[PDB]
């Protein structure tokens, strides 16, 4: 009986996998995005100061 | 000898037969000797979850 009832507690906490995927795709995502940002910033103020130096 | 006089000899035979054959057989065929109580208390194969 106590096992049965620890294996319903575990398959009760089964869906932490699946937010954690969730979280991962999340994160990744955001992660690219503020990528691309820092990157055309980064280069457009490049080009710009690359003007002023020159 | 007595154990000669054989006119007596089937009164000596016959209840032996019975006594032997079918008495003492019936009086052990009711004595039974129950194999030991063996709780074998780990009797568990369930699964785990289909994961």
């Amino acid at each position: 009986i106590d096992t049965e009832k620890s294996q319903q507690a575990l398959v009760q906490k089964r869906h932490y996998l699946f937010d954690v995927q969730r979280n991962n795709i999340a994160m990744a995502l955001e992660v690219t995005y503020r990528e691309r940002l820092y990157r055309v910033y980064k280069e457009v103020k490049n080009r710009l100061d690359y003007h002023i130096s020159v | 000898m007595p154990q000669l006089n054989t006119t007596v000899w089937p009164t000596m035979i016959t209840p032996m037969l019975l006594t032997l054959f079918l008495i003492t057989q019936l009086k052990m065929l009711n004595t039974n000797y129950h194999l030991p109580p063996s709780p074998k208390p780990m009797k568990m194969k369930n699964y785990n979850k289909p994961w």
